């Protein structure tokens, strides 16, 4: 407990804080001066070591680089302790006594290897070269995988559960790394932990394994031999996803322990998008599911654009093919359970898993996948109602509840037609829905009688027995409740069960009519009004399910190949090209059940309940029941405005939840006439809205919600009046102009105003571009996201374009320089300002008018040069005949150069978010697009003219990005961001940039599983460069370098379209094919798997005639005998058509294919 | 009523003290309690009861400590108890728990060593559960062909992956929905393994058959691997090669489940020492 | 080739039988085949189907024979014994259990300790794993499962391991831990009775003995003692009850007593041989009919009591009581009826009252050097008194009771003397006219039994109403078992 010598100091400049502050607390607490010597315990009790362990932990998370530094700053005494100690030593942890401690030194190894990954960029091989370096400590990033694996082996069952919680931190890392072989292990270790007797080691795997990404995970088993044999030889394989999915998630849902089923069914939702499944349409093999992902976020581009229950969907949905039948294979493996469930666990948890999985994944959205619209499985979850034991426990028979309404709520569309229930039209659903139908009234009939405490005709049930054994266990739930004060417990049995019997029951009345419910209209209000004082937010919403049932205004009474290229590339920009092409371009009984609603809204604090009254109040006043027999005194209206005092001062808790509703009702009621008496005017509802907005409270939540309802009344359906407070509220949405949600207001209004008054529409236009514009320049815009920046992306293409012809103002507002560069939110404002607008420039106006203003306006190539860059980075504000192509296109390529070097050196958490990581890859993904399309469209030819002289020159006196510098910063986001690096790719051949040293790199030519991502660009960029000599066929040395190195990958990449047509350009030329035949026999023992083989004769079928003697050879030398008959008959009837197509041809030329002596 | 509250007491007694054998005589008399009581529902239940604890019986004597003196008289009493509560349930409708008690018994059967009945039992429950859950009849047909295969009733679990597959593409369209597409691609593998093993002639050949031999002489979804390798096979063992099946049975090994591997193994064993013969 | 002539030199003539001289090669062939495909297993791949097959055939076949389990039982040969156990686990998990799984999932050299553990690893695998058709076996193919439990019976009953095999797993955990001692350093002694009054380590030593048979007479007395010294926590009783049942029941297995890897119990039909046979005409029908009936064997008959794949090796545990099994094809038509085609387990009309008859010389023993008499006497004196509480007996329990009947019932095929069987069914007699009759989990024992003692004693008259009285009283039962075992009794 004693330092022995120099440490450092906490103020000290040559070395970060947590540098000393982790020597500190080892040499404290942890270490001696001497090697491998833990501290005795009686110095330092194992508390303190135990939670100076999670010190260093915690502190290498942020700081990896400091787990390295020797213990002592300046080396003590040689003589007492001969050799210098390293804080790598505090690992001897991992053979502590007391289970704390063990667990503690497996969670700093879990930390530690995420941390050094995710700070390497995955390039560990540099990045613990310079520390072995800088410090001379000899620790491998391998050691504690060995630890990790001994840890999860412990007796104790608290250190297991540490060494679990390590794993999940570090699992996912190791995988996507150089070290994958590894993170592949440490799964098949953890996946022991599920027979345990320790609850809390289950959950924790169960939480481990939902990280798992299983696209990555197929791929690295799919390329791992040794490791399917495991330490026994074993001759199957791993089949990780079949054993986690089956042995250990769906078999945990049959665990005896709750809290265990409930944590296996939310680790189910999540695995249901990361599972991978051989066969697949949208997916081939692993590596096309894993670009899918990373492509579905960098590259996501960005744009915009009588009320059904929560679980109908009659409008097609565009589902994805491939998680549908993710999510049917999953959901056919519960249902598999649920018929051969022997216990009531697995029941119970099954149940519980499909419940949940209607929750993430809606049945009536993926019909296709909850087995075809669609019921389901609606006779099975209806089976377990009825029977005797499975309604008694109340949490599972809610999840039923909710469960079975979903799925007959799932066949709606397609099973309505315009007796009983005449609107279903396909009668084998109506015993169903009956059955449920009178099941959900008896439960509540049940909840009535316990609520009114009175002892037990359709919801009737004192003459069942297994409904009387139901009211006991409800009776007592209650009674436990009635004895307690709880009020902030959102898991009370009784309270969930009753809300969801009133919210199936809600549900189901959409699919009814007044026919089959007006004579049991009235049982259903007395069993509310028993049950409002409980639920009175879903009593209410009953309520209104009973009105457009009774009113007919529910749904019922109201009907009428894919491979990389194609992923990476050429999906994303066909849509990006496309979206620039189109820029240019009975009621009696109701009432003792509304007043209590109106009573409560006035008494109660629960802005649930009363943002539901106002919405109840808005359809009552929809169907034209008369107001004034609801508000007999205006009292609840004076309420209602009484109520903005405090939502305005900051007095109200919740008041974002209820602004939206209030307004909207009260617009609404602007309409209605107390005799010839308005109730309220839209000049005082606006009136509201400006104190709203001119209080102190942020207008994302109060103002703008406040607006919606106004601006979607005047401006969509509503003139000497009414023109005067159309402009009021233009004005006011003038003010909050910089919110990107107050845009789709202005969206909206302009394309109104494009249909009434064009010349209007023509000056708002001038009016909004002559505002936002200026602000773009200051970035005072809030468009430092997706969403933002897309709404303000079609806000240009809905203003009138007579208010961007003059590119005068676009090029002001982009050719700007921000406040400074050492904020990423100031850096993302000003990126994000500069693409809204260079959009516009490539799509609304011509190269030629672009060029030519930019003459004009002296714009200069350094306005932002690599002087101005490292200038704005520290915070300090403060020619010749440059043609105008060189000034647009150095702006362009500068901007890739900031978006390079600040992702790839910026901090994931210290320096940037996580969202704003996101946020950059995405504006990098839309510029590179951008790029692409100018360079590639041939609509902008001086530009594309100037990049590419400017691509090939180097930096001005090195004040611009040279082409090495942003390669180099793109050569190492291979492993983070391949999206990316394949966008770069295609940018470095539109600019004829073919030299070898950029891409034998990428394409890792041959002059430990391996990651993934350097997977994605090594295929990518191949099938990029393929495609480019498909446009460059008479470049003889693009085409012959291809085949000479990478033969191999054209066979199997053979089914992508460009590879597809450089095959076909390679069999046209005869020197080609002749080249193809040649590197196939130089390269024939990896074309021996029986997929590769098959791939090769395809290939290698109409090749060049005049090669016919030289394809024949190698038939019959070393294709034709092979263990697989059915690529020996393929390679026979391939040599027969050579031969045939020989002695059909001139004699002296088939003489010259085949020698004698070769024949 | 008071007294099927008694009778179960005491089976929960007697099964607390593990006889469980009068347990579920008690569970059969509060089913008959609950049979003077009309009470469908709770007479199930007992009578599910009870069987399960005659097969737990039956367990203990055959699994746990395998009594050669047990003769499977538990089982007689499972079986009729669970054909009652069977009964039972159809009488009240409800055939998917029928289906279930079937799947139970079939179950129970298929581990106490008679394929047979409990192919039969799975059969049975698959019929029951086909009008209404299609998915889970094709499962129970999966249980009861892999459990032919166990009686080595060949011919009988070629019928029902033909039907399995027959029932997969019209219930699950084209292109499957994944969770009939593997039970399409078992169907396809196990009847191309079938078909190879039994070799029927011209006169058996139906027409579902010969178009699937037709298929493998393009791959609808199975890997592409395992298509390539089941056509050498296909081919291999047209032309009487048996070298070529020997280096495919050692290929496809991995690919394949147990039950397939077996199924490639008899047709290699066929192969080289043709049944029938006497020798 | 190898495996082909064991499986049917046990009905060669006796100079084509196995010579004494080449017993150790073979031993030594059987131990290098199975080395060389786990060494194939280990470098190349697993080896061919047909090469495992050939490889466990003959393992499974040579543990079989009487002269070359001896050899590889031998001190001489423990290396060799030890190999085959670490090849036959190393196969079995190599094939069946995944990486990252467990096969059961929840002073001398290193290798003996660990062989021993090895084989009471798979003994209790035997179970889940390799038990056919069940959900843990779906990984293992099925021409490999009853392939693998044959061969590990047999090695299980090695004298290297069987010791150490028949303690529990739940014994090793608790504080025994004798010092083992013997020729080969593992002959542990035999468990003491105190642990066995605990529930469920008695069902795990039942398990052991029931698996693994006897190996000589010694073993048989030694079981037999410790099962008697726990019956004297009724669950305990009627555990022991069964447990001796089965042990007694063990002795009557024909070719091997106490071999389960070898044997099956006797079998002896209530059919006697056909005239219409051996005639003229009959003898070309019995030519041809064996050939129809040799492939129905191999097509139907569930092979309990053949492990290899050879299809022509089916055969009756028919003994030719008069001795030597009767071949099968002279039982064309014998067999019982009412027994599944090659099933061979144990059912209540297992031999008929002829045999019992013959051989035994009534009027209307020691099998493989066991006293079978000195033991079935003692269960039907010591059941009698317990059965009949003459005295204040406390009412002894229905569940003990009708085990004991149960018991009582399937010991009555080794009952030898006519004093047996007259005695068993006066005891029987006598607890109908106590027990109350509303009992239908007993009847379905007693009436069998009932039926089956006056069978033996002539059906005579002072007999015969009361048997009659009672089949038709429990012909109209609810219990359907009851009716079953009412049937036999008829």
């Amino acid at each position: 407990c004693r330092i022995k010598g120099d440490i450092g100091q906490s103020t000290d400049d040559d070395s970060a804080p947590l540098v000393h502050c982790v020597r500190l607390l080892s040499a404290s607490f942890l270490l001696t001066g001497g090697k491998n010597v833990l501290v005795p315990d009686r110095d330092v009790r194992v508390s303190v070591k135990a939670l100076a362990l999670s010190c260093v932990g915690a502190a290498v998370a942020l700081h990896p680089e400091s787990f390295f530094s020797k213990l002592y700053k300046v080396p003590l005494d040689t003589t007492e302790y001969p050799e210098e100690q390293y804080v790598s030593d505090i690992l001897n942890y991992i053979d502590h006594g007391d289970p704390q401690v063990r667990g503690a030194t497996a969670i700093l190894c879990g930390t530690l290897i995420c941390s050094i990954l995710s700070r390497s960029r995955f390039h560990v091989g540099d990045w613990m070269g310079t520390i072995r370096t800088l410090t001379g400590n000899t620790f491998s990033l391998a050691d504690c995988i060995p630890l990790l694996r001994k840890t999860l082996k412990d007796e104790s069952s608290v250190t297991c559960k540490l060494a679990c919680t390590a794993v999940r931190n570090c699992v996912m890392s190791l995988c996507s790394s150089s070290y994958s072989e590894l993170g592949l292990q440490l799964i098949i270790d953890v996946l022991t932990l599920r027979n345990s007797s320790y609850w809390l080691v289950r959950t924790e795997l169960l939480e481990t394994l939902a990280e798992i990404d299983f696209r990555l995970v197929s791929f690295l088993e799919a390329k791992a031999e040794n490791l399917h044999r495991g330490a026994h030889h074993y001759t199957g394989l791993l089949k990780l996803q079949e054993r986690v999915l089956n042995n250990v998630v769906i078999h945990l849902l049959g665990d005896e322990d709750p809290r265990v089923r409930h944590v296996a069914a939310a680790s189910l939702i999540r695995l249901v998008p990361k599972l991978f499944y051989k066969c697949d349409q949208g997916q081939a093999d692993p590596v096309v599911a894993v670009a899918r992902d990373q492509s579905s976020v960098y590259l996501k581009l960005l744009m915009h654009e009588t009320r059904i229950y929560r679980g109908y969907n009659l409008l097609p949905s565009i589902t994805d093919v491939t998680m549908e039948n993710n999510l049917s294979r999953v959901i056919a493996a519960v249902s598999h359970e649920l018929i051969t469930s022997t216990t009531r666990a697995l029941t119970f948890g099954c149940c519980e898993a499909l419940c949940l999985l209607s929750t993430a994944f809606p049945v009536c959205i993926w019909s296709l996948g909850w087995h075809c619209c669609t019921v389901g499985m609606a006779t099975m979850i209806l089976t377990l109602l009825s029977s005797a034991w499975f309604p008694l426990d109340l949490s599972a028979h809610q999840d039923a509840l909710i469960l079975a309404g979903n799925l007959l709520a799932a066949s709606a569309p397609k099973s309505l037609r315009s007796e009983v229930w005449p609107a279903l039209g396909d009668r084998a659903l109506v015993p169903m829905v009956e059955q449920l139908f009178s099941h959900l009234l008896k439960v509540i009939n049940i909840c009535a009688h316990v609520l009114d405490d009175v002892a037990p005709s359709l919801g009737s049930f004192y003459h069942l027995p297994s409904y009387l054994k139901l009211h006991d266990v409800l009776k007592a739930t209650h009674a436990n409740y009635k004895v307690t004060l709880d009020l902030q417990n959102s898991t009370e049995k009784f309270g969930g069960f009753l809300r969801s019997a009133l919210d199936v029951l809600s549900q189901i009345l959409e699919l009814a009519t007044l026919q089959d419910i007006g004579k049991c209209v009235e049982e259903i209000l007395g069993y509310l009004k028993s049950c409002f004082s409980r639920e009175p937010m879903m009593a209410t919403v009953c309520v209104q399910q009973l009105l457009k049932t009774l009113f007919g205004t529910n749904l019922a009474s109201q009907f009428d190949r894919p491979g990389l290229y194609h992923y990476c590339f050429m999906a994303p920009y066909t849509h990006f090209t496309q979206a620039l092409a189109d820029a240019s371009l009975h009621i009696r009984l109701f009432e003792p059940l509304v007043i209590k609603a109106l009573k409560q809204y006035t008494t109660t604090t629960c802005v649930q309940l009363q943002k539901q009254v106002l919405d109840l109040l808005a359809q009552l006043v929809q169907l034209r029941v008369n107001y004034c027999l609801l508000d007999s005194d205006q009292v609840f209206i004076g309420f209602v405005l009484k109520q903005f005092e405090y939502i305005e001062v900051g007095q109200f808790r919740e008041s974002e939840a209820i602004i939206p509703n209030i307004f909207f009702f009260l617009v609404l009621l602007s309409y209605e006439r107390y005799h010839s008496k308005q109730i309220i005017g839209i000049p005082k509802i606006i009136q509201l809205c400006d104190g709203i907005m001119a209080s102190g409270r942020k207008a994302v939540t109060h103002a703008i919600p406040a607006l919606q309802p106004i601006v979607h009344d005047l401006f969509v359906l509503r003139g000497k009046e009414l023109e005067t407070q159309k402009e009021v509220v233009v004005s006011m949405l003038l003010r909050l102009i910089q919110y990107h949600q107050v845009l789709e207001m202005f969206i909206l209004v302009l394309q109104q105003c494009h249909k009434e008054n064009e010349d209007k529409w023509k000056r708002l236009s001038r009016q909004i571009a002559d505002i936002i514009l200026p602000m773009l320049a200051k970035q005072q815009m809030h468009i430092d996201s997706h969403e933002a920046l897309g709404v303000l992306n079609t806000l240009f293409e809905i203003l009138a374009p007579s208010s961007l012809r003059p590119v005068d103002m676009l090029l002001r507002s982009m050719f700007v320089t921000p406040n400074t560069m050492a904020s990423v939110s100031t850096v993302q404002l000003w990126i994000s300002g500069i693409l809204a607008i260079l959009r516009v420039l490539i799509s609304q106006s011509t190269e030629d008018i672009v060029l030519s203003r930019i003459q004009e306006l002296s714009f200069s190539p350094y306005l932002i040069s690599c002087t101005v860059i490292n200038r704005l980075r520290d915070g300090d504000s403060t020619q010749i005949k440059n043609l105008p192509e060189e000034t647009f296109s150095r702006f362009l390529l500068q901007l890739v150069g900031i978006l390079l070097e600040d992702i790839v050196t910026k901090q994931l958490k210290v320096e940037m978010s996580e969202q704003q990581h996101t946020f950059y890859c995405q504006e990098l993904g839309t510029l590179l697009m951008c790029l692409i399309h100018i360079f590639k469209s041939g609509m902008f030819r001086r530009i594309t003219a100037a990049a590419t002289r400017l691509f090939r020159s180097d930096g001005c006196g090195g004040s611009f990005y040279t082409l090495d510098s942003l390669n180099l910063r793109a050569r190492s986001m291979i492993t983070t961001h391949p999206a990316l690096v394949l966008l770069w790719c295609q940018i470095l051949l539109l600019v004829n940039h073919t030299d070898y040293r950029w891409w034998a790199e990428v394409q890792q030519t041959p002059k430990k599983l391996g990651m993934c991502n350097r997977e994605i660009v090594r295929r990518g960029a191949l099938i990029l460069f393929c495609d480019y000599v498909c446009q460059n066929l008479h470049d003889s040395e693009h085409l012959t370098w291809l085949i000479v190195n990478h033969i191999q990958d054209l066979i199997s990449l053979s089914h992508e379209p460009p590879v597809q047509d450089f095959i076909s350009a390679v069999h046209r030329n005869s020197a080609a094919s002749g080249l193809f035949i040649q590197a196939i026999q130089s390269r024939c023992e990896n074309l021996s798997t029986p997929t590769m083989l098959k791939k090769t004769l395809q290939c290698l079928e109409g090749i060049h005639l005049s090669q016919s003697g030289a394809v024949l050879t190698l038939y019959v030398d070393r294709l034709l005998c092979t263990p697989f008959r059915v690529l020996a008959r393929m390679v026979d009837i391939l040599a027969c058509r050579r031969v045939e197509m020989l002695l059909a041809a001139n004699l002296q030329s088939s003489m010259a294919q085949l020698p004698m002596e070769e024949l | 009523a008071e007294a099927g509250e008694q009778f179960g007491q005491l089976g929960r007694e007697l099964r607390a003290q593990e006889c469980l054998p009068y347990a579920a005589w008690c569970q059969l008399a509060v089913a008959r309690c609950q049979q003077a009581l009309f009470h469908g529902p709770g007479e199930a239940l007992a009578l599910t009861e009870a069987a399960r604890l005659f097969l737990r019986q039956e367990r203990d004597a055959r699994q746990r400590l395998v009594c050669p003196a047990a003769y499977g008289e538990p089982l007689q009493a499972a079986a009729s108890a669970l054909g009652a509560a069977v009964r039972l349930h159809l009488e009240l409708g409800q055939p998917a728990a029928a289906a279930a008690l079937c799947l139970e018994l079939a179950a129970a059967l298929r581990d106490l060593g008679q394929p047979a009945a409990a192919a039969g039992h799975f059969q049975r429950a698959a019929q029951l559960q086909l009008p209404q859950l299609p998915l889970a009849a094709l499962q129970a047909l999966g249980e009861a062909a892999s459990c032919q295969l166990l009686a080595r009733d060949y011919t009988g679990a070629l019928a029902v992956f033909t039907r399995m597959q027959r029932l997969a593409r019209e219930h699950g369209s084209p292109a499957a929905l994944g969770a009939f597409s593997d039970v399409l691609v078992r169907c396809e593998v196990s009847r191309v393994l079938l078909l190879l093993l039994l070799q029927p002639p011209p006169a058996k050949l139906l027409p579902e058959h010969a178009q699937t031999l037709e298929k493998y002489s393009s791959s609808g979804q199975l890997p592409e691997e395992l298509f390539l390798l089941l056509q050498s096979l296909v081919m291999a063992t047209h032309e009487k090669d048996t070298e070529a099946i020997k280096s495919l049975q050692v290929e496809m090994w991995p690919l394949l489940t147990a039950e397939q591997n077996h199924l490639l193994h008899l047709v290699l064993q066929e192969t080289i020492s043709p049944s029938g013969q006497g020798v | 080739a190898l495996a082909q002539y064991l499986v049917v030199v046990s009905k060669l003539p006796s100079h084509l039988h196995l010579p004494p001289e080449k017993e150790k090669d073979i031993v030594k062939f059987v131990v290098a085949t199975l080395e060389a495909l786990s060494w194939h297993l280990i470098h190349e791949q697993i080896p061919l189907s047909l090469d495992l097959q050939a490889g466990l055939d003959c393992c499974c076949l040579a543990l079989q024979l009487p002269g070359l389990w001896s050899v590889v039982s031998s001190t001489e040969f423990v290396t060799h014994a030890c190999s085959l156990i670490y090849c036959v686990h190393f196969i079995l998990e190599a094939v069946a259990v995944q990486p990252g799984e467990q096969l059961l999932s929840p002073q001398n050299p290193k290798y003996i300790t660990a062989a021993c553990e090895m084989v009471a690893e798979m003994v209790e695998s035997l179970q889940s794993v390799l038990a056919l058709g069940h959900k843990r076996n779906s990984g293992v193919p099925a021409f490999l499962t009853p392939l693998l439990r044959n061969i590990i019976i047999s090695l299980a009953r090695l004298p290297l391991v069987n010791s150490y095999t028949r303690v529990p797993p739940l014994v090793w955990k608790l504080g025994w831990s004798p010092k083992p001692g013997g020729d080969f350093g593992t002959a542990f002694p035999e468990i003491p009775v105190e642990f066995l009054q605990e529930k469920e380590v008695f069902k795990e030593f039942i398990y052991r003995i029931n698996t693994l048979g006897w190996t000589s007479r010694t073993q048989f007395e030694e079981t037999w003692a410790t099962l008697l010294g726990v019956l004297v926590r009724t669950q305990i009783n009627v555990l022991a009850v069964q447990a001796i049942t089965s042990l007694v029941l063990s002795a009557m297995t024909v070719p091997v007593a106490g071999n389960p890897a070898v044997s099956c119990l006797e079998q002896q039909p209530r059919n006697k041989p056909l005239k219409a046979l051996d005639t003229r005409f009959g003898r070309k029908l019995s030519i041809i009919r064996g050939i129809v009936e040799q492939e129905i064997q191999a097509m139907v008959s569930k092979r309990e009591n053949i492990a290899t794949h050879h299809l022509y090796q089916a055969w009756d545990p028919v003994p030719s009581l008069s001795g030597a099994l009767i071949s099968h094809e002279k039982l064309l038509l014998q067999i019982n009826p009412e027994r599944e085609l090659g099933s061979m387990s144990y059912k209540l009309g297992q031999v008929s009252i002829h045999s019992v008859w013959l051989g035994n010389s009534i009027t209307p023993k020691h099998r493989a050097g066991v006293d079978i008499h000195s033991c079935s006497q003692f269960l039907l004196e010591l059941y009698s008194r317990w059965i009949l509480p003459s005295s204040s007996a406390r009412r002894t329990p229905a569940i003990l009771i009708s085990e004991v009947v149960r018991s009582l019932l399937v010991v009555s095929d080794l009952f030898t003397e006519r004093n047996q069987f007259e005695l068993m069914y006066v005891t029987l007699t006598e607890l109908r006219r106590v027990h109350p009759s509303e009992d239908e989990i007993l009847a379905q024992y007693l009436v069998p039994a009932t039926c089956k003692a006056a069978a033996v004693l002539g059906m005579d008259k002072a007999v015969a109403e009361p048997v009659s009285r009672l089949l038709e009283s429990t012909l109209r039962s609810s219990h359907l078992p009851s009716r079953v075992g009412a049937l036999h009794g008829v």
